[PDB]
């Protein structure tokens, strides 16, 4: 999972 | 009698996990025959060049694997946000499958998985901005999202990120983020919720047909004076309403006392409906007829 | 009033 | 981020349901090794009373119609195990796997294999509530749905339904046959008990609720254990008597459980439109091992 502020 | 939230059961499916690491990167990908589906951020190491990461990949630093079962791989290449890795042994398990694209409004299954393997299932809801109501921690990309019809798999969805405000958004399974988002460690602007009205109108008659009564306006509003309304009220427009023609017949209630209703539970969460909060959006009409009725 | 399902 | 009721996965039990049908009643059954279980009332010719020693002394083993999918298993006997029949078939099941019974308690959380027509249609967890009921989906044909929990590889079978109450609340079997909370597999009246909130659950939720960025109903006050509980038992609430395994949540979250039973009880009248986490209502589905797991793995 990548988070993308 | 009464409405839970479901999940298909995911026996299909389990079978179709795989674990997928590259460097120091681990995450799920979905084996298909002698293809393994999974996120391509796993072979990313600010802004990610993918095509730059490609060119620099070497094979034999994958390590797929199905349980303790290693997968050599063939072949690399980019399907949008995705990898197609080509893999030299084809799963026996493999159901029979389709790819589609679910719409705003739809249920799906969420295969919720860690280190290639299920841990969890649980109904979603595609919402009006292209996000989903979801679990996930890291590890959890590439969980699949499906839908049974028939004995056919549907898959729709391999999850992919979480926004800034722990949304949660997946491709489907051609490479097409949902909502467009990229994946890049970046501030992205995340469009507003709204609460899909349709699925209010099919949770309703649910509750009808359940007895739970106290929360029926007497007075009627039209479709479009309404979705006047629904735009600046965190609503989506009424666009079809001949799937409640049903419900109404059951009821003796239309849709346009439900609308007045739906316009009155926004006033009040001073009471619930079925043990729900009023106005949930995450059952269809399709799922409120499979549970009331069986078909 | 129970139902046997 | 965020908490969810989950399942586990469904495939181990999927392939142990069968379609039992006798007469003009069908619903399922769980066929493990050679044996079915299903709810007994599969053999009740019937409104009145059900007289089951009866039913099973008329039984005639030929009008049984056992299947898995288009398999059809021969029975060979057919005994009373409390409220279930435990009917020994010709065939073993070879996708039988590693069980356990064990009968669960007020508040503990399991999984449900919603089946119809001996086949697996839905999977949702539940939580046990004080009264032994649980808050289910099921339609008539259900009876026999099981029950589930998965720990290591085996599974842990503890419900398999048998009825609705008058309520909407419904009620299963222990696998032994005990029914949970005593009611009895009668078409007739009877009212289940008051249900009260499982304190410790709704805890566990609001630990969740501070882990994922909602704090908006955090008490600056505070409230002891036992001038709680004193408050629980006029409020719906059921008493707290152990604290301990929210220590780890204290931690992460720097939150005591004092704060949060404070918050509790202001937020037991009413959440005034806002939500947690979705919600408008305090929830008690919700155990600290479910969140544990959601929240960190």
């Amino acid at each position: 999972q990548l988070k993308v502020i | 009698a009464g409405l839970r939230k479901m999940a298909q059961p995911s026996g299909v499916v389990e079978k179709c996990i795989v674990r997928v690491c590259y460097g120091n990167m681990a995450l799920n990908g979905l084996w298909l025959g002698d293809t393994v589906m999974c996120p391509r951020h796993v072979i990313a190491s600010s802004t990610i060049d993918y095509d730059y990461a490609l060119s620099v990949l070497r094979l034999h630093n994958f390590s797929i694997s199905s349980g303790n079962v290693f997968l050599g791989v063939v072949g690399v290449t980019m399907r949008g946000a995705l990898l197609q890795i080509k893999v030299n042994q084809n799963n026996v398990h493999t159901p029979k499958y389709t790819y589609r694209t679910v719409r705003p409004g739809e249920s799906f299954n969420i295969l919720a998985c860690y280190d290639g393997a299920a841990a969890g299932v649980y109904g979603v809801n595609m919402r009006s901005n292209y996000t989903i109501r979801g679990s996930f921690i890291n590890g959890a990309a590439g969980s699949p999202g499906y839908n049974i019809n028939n004995g056919t798999v549907e898959f729709c969805y391999l999850h992919q990120l979480e926004l800034g405000s722990g949304c949660h958004v997946g491709s489907d399974l051609d490479g097409v983020m949902y909502g467009g988002y990229e994946d890049q460690p970046t501030l992205q602007v995340e469009g507003a919720s709204s609460l899909f009205t349709e699925n209010v109108l099919a949770f309703l008659y649910a509750a009808l047909i359940n007895g739970s009564t106290w929360w029926l306006s007497s007075s009627r509003i039209a479709v479009d004076r309404f979705n006047e309304w629904a735009v600046h009220n965190g609503m989506t427009t009424v666009v079809n309403t001949d799937c409640f023609s049903i419900f109404a017949a059951k009821t003796g209630v239309d849709v346009q006392r439900l609308l007045a209703s739906i316009q009155s539970l926004h006033k009040n969460g001073g009471k619930q409906i079925l043990g729900y909060t009023s106005l949930t959006d995450e059952f269809t009409t399709g799922e409120v007829i499979r549970q009331m009725y069986g078909v | 009033i129970v139902k046997l399902q």
